């Protein structure tokens, strides 16, 4: 008995810092799951990059899950759940859970900070040209 | 029971009318008619079919048409009433009962019906009676009707002597059946037809529901 | 000159023999042949045979062969006829006949006077008498009732019919019928017409029919036809609510009819006014045993009905007809036992809202179904029977068709808290028994104080600039009475601006409840920094009241790292400002120092 | 097997055109139908959105706005056998911010601010003390 | 030396004549007189007469006169006897006897060997078989039951009796009886004693009695003396409120007893412990009309009851005792009077979600507060009175000591949507009247597309110990129904974890409703990245379904890299250090003592 | 049927016992007794009252006391069994049947009763049986009792031959009555008396309630 694997969330978008969970409703007595990672939609390597700190994967005998506590921007990608079913030599695979970590600083704050930074940069460039020009004319 | 048949079983005629009696014989042989007065011996009136005997008045005359012979008297008299029977060799007919009938107004026969008694049915057979009292013109056609099935043979008619005062006859037809055959029907009727009615009477009764 | 002389008559008995002589004169005896003819009444003439005087040649009929003997004397010119083994059927008149001419002996013109022979004329078998009753009730002017008596199994023919009443009075209106022979025995019938008035009013229930025969007289009573007419009493019976049994639960109804006179009755069962004949069972009609009076008759009809049908209020009718008169009776599961005056009375207790607002626990015995309000009295009786000062006001118009009134009495809070017995008595002159209604609240329900959490409007909601919805969630109060009321500045918002939910059980913890309240604020009265206080009152709270405040900018998204980010940017901005100002100061000072 | 290869999300702005694809490897006659399913092991039937327009079952949603967020799923089916279903393409919507200066990244802005700070400090310190010494030396 | 020699035996036929010779030797024939004596079985000897050889003088008996003739031959010394017209009664043994001495002829000492004369036939009537059963069940120790078979109307006397079982097994315990002549016909009876165990255990309901006769073999079944056994109870019948009009306010009560095989019973009426024999009329126990099966009988009993004690609710119990067991019944009570009515009837309409999901429109009428379940009948009727099919179901005997029943009917969506009215009708034996309810669809409604907002538990009030509570607020939907579902990890959560409230009306926004749905978590799984959705399905929605989501984090619109997170610390630190450097350079500037 | 009447119709006696037959004549004339063995012709034993015939053993002796005549045999033998009939002039008595009776222990006859059958009662008359089987003593007084009224004339008994093995006889009493007279009583009993019963048996049945 080898039922089809399906993986619960298709898209997660959280701010950095918060944990994230991905559930893979496998088949029970067919094999141990193993998650994979894929930064784009081309080809996926094994994510044995699970640090003992952040990534940790478990198995509740009908639901396997992976939690990433500290979400940082270098965690974007698609996470699969390839399980080596033991009735034949093939392996099933759930289809993807795209994690795109968001960030702080809502749109209004972003606009305000952009205007202020632009003003600061223009002022500093003006001072640069002013301070480079004034002594030379003064020391004629 | 014989080859000679006398259809005139009864004759209610008045003095002056013509009485017709027929006798059909289905065998070769001379036919003779004899008249038997009450108490007296029979007397030969017509011999050899149409030849009158000695002392026979010219009023009586016989005729032969093939196998049927008719003896008709053109003038009823006091001494002309009696019992008339036809004779053929050693076989004689049933006889004709000619009796006087006093003329009167046509009456209506009050038709009734009598179901079998409970005691009568318990012991043997059952009898169905149908009385028609105070009826003029003794000729009457009373036909028993059981579930609209005209019976024939099991009926028995009986006519009383003409009343001296009222000049009315009473006829009763007693239909006798068996206890094992009377339970197959419940609608029993006696169709009585006469000159005094317009349509034949159908006084009926239903067994069980009385 | 030809004449035949016969011997005299003889009376013989069965087994004996008879001899008859026939003397001929006026012609040659040896010339013509003599024949013997017997004439039996009601039967055709029978020829016993012919005899030839010359030589003694004879030829007897086949039916009489072996029992008839013919002899003659040539010298005496007389013939003889002997018939042995005589029987009753042989009783007839024996006559001797001679032909008109010697060529044809069949033309018997000369006949003798005849010698009648009677063999056992007297009737032997005793007649059997069976009364005859009219079968058809003729409706065509039946002024006379015809009754008859039938006599059967009578031998020969000897019957005399006489009819007399119970008072020995002879009946002259008797009409008999001619005797009829069937199966070797004679049968006769006698009929008598009796007046209708005499039969109807006479005390004789039967007439005496007398039959006289030689073998013995017999009497048979003929019952008088036609009886009185009585109305059929009708009764209908039903089962109570305990009379049903079986998997398809069913019971019976009875229509018992008595007093229907002639012989007849019809009974029919009808369902809801429509004729039905399934499961109906009518017993055969039987007479009631009564020692006196006219013979009355009884009948009982049975109908089977399902309890589902019987309890469905459907009408069941027994339809009976008698002599053209139709009678019906109705039965159904109808009780309507109680009085229709003011009956429904509710004693509404004081809610917790009432105790928190009016500062007194009031009992309210409200009387409904009231039609008149001049004699009704409302009194409140405590557990010990003492009464307190009630108050009355009676509603008018037709709020619920009928009128109504209110009875109210104020009692101390501790009395209600202790849960003593309290009773309101309602009395009306139309009520034979004063209805009593009781109310009390002694219980052991625990006091778990609620928890009041106030939630601001959702961010997705405020983006539409239409309205905002504030929720005052109350959770975890053990008695199911709460009182929520909002507060804008210092005065309560009008109670049409919020809707408070009913207390519902809490799935997380059995034995505890929760309730909500919802206030709508129009997105600018929220965006201009006003405050809203949700004042919850409950029994288990410290001072019967609490209050939570939520007013636009309180707190929210924590995001400690986000606040670190904002503080870092603020630090960077302020230090950029200070650095730029320091450069301005340094440059101004050094250009002052150069000039 | 063309499933598992569809994009896991589509990025689009409010009031813009959304193009989906169903890149099946069937026999160029299959009845493609586009649906809109819920999240996970739902209980409600999907919203039929119509066949593909023409080229390879492409779906064109126009004037995209906030109600159009959800999972979109084709159901290619050839002839009479059972359909084979794409995994889904979560369509997400937002309004893109504009930027007044030539948008110059954000970390690039911080790096340029720091570089200009350093340059400005040096161009303040050098000429200042240089011309203050020269004048004093002149005096 | 005197000896009489007779001829041999002869077999004659009825109507014929027989002749026998009697040769005498050893004595003078003309001296002694010879007589003929016939001896028939079962009858006394009869002397036919004496004959004198000298002169031929004879003297025949009166009974035999005319049919018997005596002759003799002097030379041959032999006598002759002729008997004509022989019959069946003449069959006997004819012997010639002579006196001992010539002086006394009566002392018949010398008799001949005898010549038997058999006259076959004469009546020719076959026997008729009539079964005989034991009339009395003897109270003695009878291990066998006696049965019999009586044969009658047998003209001759020759009958062979046999008994066989249903399996053609012959019965050896047969006892025959001698033939008895009655009215000119012989009657014989045969009895067979079969064991009681065989009759009570064998499947043969009757024994086959076979009688063999020369005129035809006859067989007749002999039923065993057994009957059915189960008769025992009775039913009572009350007349209605209208039925008490016998005169002043009187009627009769009827008790009916049926299903009785064994006749023996005793009928009685009781009233509060005393035997009642007043006004009691008991009928006969007649046979019920059954084509086949048990021969149970039926009887009705009647008491002329008074209404005065009926208003007093005096009891009446009708009892019978049959087969040693007493049955009981006592009619009373005012058709289940009131103050015992407690039944809840809920008519549940079909929701839109169920119609759109299961495609079936199932009206439901939930009935609770039942005390029993035998009589309850739930019927769904359409508006025009045409009843709709229903399927009741009784189960879940609750701890409240009540039973719950539901009757679910299915209808087409078209009739429900059109606004027709469907009326549940609950009837029960504990109710005085049917308990009707009515549901329909408010066709006059609009659609207004609710708005679903999902709310966090509490800013920091709930989230301090445990047990957070997230609400899914749904506001604005017009057609008064919704169905919210909660999901957690792609899987529907459980119907017993959340509580959704009824669509109450709103604060000031007339025409539309709102609802809620709270879910309780443990708060150890709320600050642990768990995500909950609230899927709300309403008719007016563009897709008839929607869903929202809250996990722990508000929202965000950046790419997590376009906000300059990785550089801000560097900028802040460098600006702090170079601001301090500028604050050291400004002093170096201002301090110069330039000439 | 005649003046001479024989008291004992049947006699069941063992070889060695004394058999006494009585016959009373109500007319003047010599009385003679003849014994008829089965199959053989009758043989004269006693003539002229008390005069022995030729070859008659001295064991058989006749005695006369006025009109009553008694013939007593003092020694039963094999050839003494048969039918004994008394003759007076041309009239003969009903006869006396002497039959062997094997001695056995006295038993109790099981008294039974059979009511009229439903089919038999509906058509014609009805017969009431009374079975008495397994009886050692042949002599029995079975008297029908209907409503405590002793019936006489309408009863008819029947006794079968003694069983070869059990040496027990069976008696059946069939009471023949009319359907129009049997319905007037309901309590029918057959009083059976025998040597094996201390008191007479009263096995009865109630009509209707069975
Ligand atoms: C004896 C019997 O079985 N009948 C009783 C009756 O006596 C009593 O009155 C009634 C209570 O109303 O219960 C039943
Ligand atoms: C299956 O995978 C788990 C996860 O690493 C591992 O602990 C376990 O040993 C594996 N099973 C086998 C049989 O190696
Ligand atoms: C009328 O009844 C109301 C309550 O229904 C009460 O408040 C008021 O006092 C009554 N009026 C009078 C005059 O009693
Ligand atoms: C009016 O309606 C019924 C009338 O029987 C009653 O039960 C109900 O309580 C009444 N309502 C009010 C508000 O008095
Ligand atoms: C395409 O498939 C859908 C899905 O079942 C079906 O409803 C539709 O009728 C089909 N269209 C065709 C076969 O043209
Ligand atoms: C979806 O939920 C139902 C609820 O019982 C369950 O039976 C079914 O197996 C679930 N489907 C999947 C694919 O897990
Ligand atoms: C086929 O290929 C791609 C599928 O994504 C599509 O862009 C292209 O237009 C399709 N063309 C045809 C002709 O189907
Ligand atoms: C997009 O159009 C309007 C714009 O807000 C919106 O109300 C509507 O619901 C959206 N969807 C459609 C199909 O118009
Ligand atoms: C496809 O399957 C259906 C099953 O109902 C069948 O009727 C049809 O014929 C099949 N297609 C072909 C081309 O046979
Ligand atoms: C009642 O419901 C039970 C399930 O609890 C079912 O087995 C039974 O058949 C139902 N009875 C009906 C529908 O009459
Ligand atoms: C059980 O009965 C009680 C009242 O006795 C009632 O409140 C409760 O609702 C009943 N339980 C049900 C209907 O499940």
């Amino acid at each position: 008995a080898c039922s089809r694997i399906w993986q619960s969330p298709r898209f997660i978008a959280r701010k950095r810092g918060f944990t994230v969970k991905m559930h893979c409703y496998m088949n029970s007595a067919s094999g141990n799951v193993s998650w994979l990672w894929k930064q784009e939609m081309d080809e996926n390597p094994q994510q044995l990059k699970l640090e003992k700190g952040r990534m940790e994967e478990s198995q509740n005998e009908s639901l396997a899950t992976l939690t990433i506590q500290g979400i940082r921007f270098e965690d974007n990608g698609i996470y699969f759940c390839q399980q080596k079913c033991n009735n034949t030599s093939e392996v099933y695979q759930g289809c993807g859970t795209e994690l795109r970590v968001m960030g702080f600083s809502t749109l209004a704050q972003l606009k305000q900070r952009n205007t202020l930074k632009d003003g600061i940069i223009m002022i500093q460039t003006l001072l640069i040209i002013l301070f480079i020009i004034v002594p030379i004319f003064l020391l004629l | 029971e014989i080859v000679l048949t006398q259809s005139p079983g009864t004759l209610s005629l008045s003095p002056g009318e013509t009485a017709i009696i027929s006798c059909r014989t289905s065998q070769y042989g001379s036919l003779a008619w004899y008249q038997q007065r009450p108490g007296q011996a029979p007397r030969l009136v017509i011999y050899s079919g149409s030849t009158r005997a000695a002392g026979i008045p010219d009023r009586f005359s016989g005729s032969r048409w093939g196998p049927d012979y008719n003896l008709t008297i053109s003038n009823l008299e006091s001494g002309d009433f009696g019992v008339y029977y036809c004779q053929q060799y050693e076989f004689f007919g049933q006889g004709t009962k000619v009796q006087v009938d006093i003329k009167r107004t046509v009456a209506a026969p009050s038709v009734f019906i009598f179901p079998p008694s409970d005691e009568q049915l318990k012991s043997g057979t059952a009898s169905v009676v149908c009385l028609l009292n105070n009826f003029y013109p003794r000729e009457a056609k009373v036909q028993w009707k059981v579930d609209n099935a005209l019976q024939s043979g099991n009926s028995q008619e009986s006519v009383t002597e003409q009343d001296s005062k009222d000049s009315t006859y009473s006829l009763s037809s007693t239909l006798t059946l068996s206890k094992a055959d009377y339970e197959k029907h419940k609608v029993y009727a006696c169709e009585v037809t006469h000159q005094g009615l317009s349509s034949p009477v159908t006084k009926s009764f239903n067994r069980g529901e009385c | 000159q030809v004449q035949l002389v016969q011997s005299g008559g003889q009376m013989k008995k069965p087994g004996e023999s008879m001899r008859i002589s026939c003397r001929a004169s006026g012609y040659e005896f040896i010339d013509c042949t003599l024949n013997w003819i017997r004439l039996a009444p009601g039967k055709r003439p029978e020829w016993m045979g012919w005899l030839k005087p010359r030589g003694g040649a004879v030829n007897y009929a086949r039916p009489l062969q072996g029992r008839v003997t013919m002899t003659r004397d040539v010298y005496s010119d007389t013939a003889f006829l002997e018939l042995r083994s005589l029987t009753v059927d042989d009783t007839a008149v024996y006559f001797c006949t001679r032909g008109k001419n010697c060529d044809y002996n069949w033309d018997f013109e000369h006949w003798g006077r005849g010698t009648p022979v009677i063999v056992s004329s007297g009737s032997a078998s005793a007649p059997t008498l069976f009364p005859l009753v009219s079968c058809e009730n003729s409706p065509s002017d039946t002024s006379s009732v015809a009754v008859g008596c039938l006599a059967q199994d009578f031998l020969p023919d000897s019957i005399t019919f006489s009819w007399k009443y119970k008072n020995n009075s002879d009946i002259s209106s008797t009409r008999g019928f001619p005797s009829v022979l069937r199966g070797g025995k004679y049968a006769a019938t006698s009929q008598v017409l009796l007046p209708s008035k005499d039969v109807m009013q006479g005390t004789d229930e039967h007439v005496v029919c007398k039959v006289q025969h030689p073998n013995g007289n017999k009497e048979k009573n003929v019952p008088l036809p036609v009886i009185a007419e009585l109305p059929p009493k009708v009764s209908v019976f039903v089962p109570p609510r305990d009379g049903f049994f079986g998997n398809p639960r069913k019971s019976k109804l009875i229509c018992q009819a008595t007093g229907f006179s002639p012989r007849q009755i019809q009974v029919s069962w009808l369902r809801e006014g429509k004729q039905v004949g399934s499961g109906v069972t009518t017993d055969q009609v039987q007479a009631e045993a009564k020692e006196s009076g006219p013979t009355t008759y009884k009948v009982t009809s049975t109908l089977t009905i399902k309890e589902s049908d019987w309890l469905g209020q459907s009408m069941f009718t027994c339809r009976v007809d008698h002599r053209g008169l139709t009678f019906q009776q109705n039965a159904s599961s109808m009780c309507v036992p109680d009085q229709d005056t003011a009956i429904r009375v509710f004693a509404i207790p004081p809610s917790f809202a009432s105790i928190f607002l009016t500062k007194s626990t009031k009992l309210t015995c409200l009387v409904t179904d009231l039609t008149t309000y001049d004699s009704v009295t409302i009194s409140w009786t405590r557990q010990n029977g003492e009464a307190v000062k009630t108050h009355t006001n009676i509603s008018e118009s037709h709020p619920n068709a009928t009128f109504s009134a209110v009875g109210e009495a104020s009692i101390c809070e501790d009395d209600w808290n202790s849960g003593e017995r309290f009773t309101c008595t309602v009395t009306h002159t139309d009520l034979p028994s004063p209805l009593k209604q009781t109310i009390s609240r002694p219980k052991g329900v625990a006091l778990h104080r609620p928890d009041v959490y106030l939630l601001p409007p959702a961010r997705e909601q405020l983006n539409l600039r239409e309205s905002a919805t504030i929720t005052c969630l109350v959770t975890g109060f053990s008695p199911a009475d709460v009182f929520v009321q909002w507060m804008q500045r210092g005065q309560p918002l009008s109670p049409e601006k919020y809707v408070t939910s009913a207390p519902m059980p809490e799935p997380q913890a059995p034995g505890r409840y929760f309730a909500h309240s919802i206030l709508t604020v129009s997105e600018e009265e929220w965006n201009t920094g006003e405050t809203y206080t949700c004042v919850v009152a409950h029994e288990a709270l410290p001072n019967r009241v609490t209050e939570r405040t939520v007013d636009k900018s309180t707190e929210g998204e924590v995001s400690a790292d986000e606040e670190g980010f904002e503080n870092l940017w603020a630090t960077a901005s302020t230090f950029i400002v200070l650095f730029l100002l320091s450069l301005f100061y340094s440059t101004t000072v050094t250009l002052f120092k150069v000039k | 097997l063309w499933m598992h290869k569809v994009p896991a999300s589509l990025m689009v702005s409010l009031g813009e055109d959304a193009h989906f694809q169903c890149p099946h490897n069937s026999s160029n006659n299959a009845n493609v139908t586009w649906w809109r399913v819920l999240h996970g092991n739902y209980t409600w039937p999907p919203e039929f959105l119509g066949p593909g327009e023409d080229p390879n079952g492409t779906l064109i949603i126009q004037n995209v706005n906030k109600s159009h967020g959800g999972i979109y799923v084709c159901r290619v089916q050839e002839g009479n056998e059972s359909y084979q279903q794409s995994c889904g393409t979560y369509l997400r919507v937002r309004q893109p911010p504009p930027r007044p200066f030539l948008d110059m990244g954000e970390g690039t802005k911080n790096r340029i601010i720091t570089a200009e700070g350093i340059i400005l400090l040096f161009c303040a310190v050098v000429p200042g003390t240089l011309l203050l010494f020269r004048k004093r030396w002149q005096n």
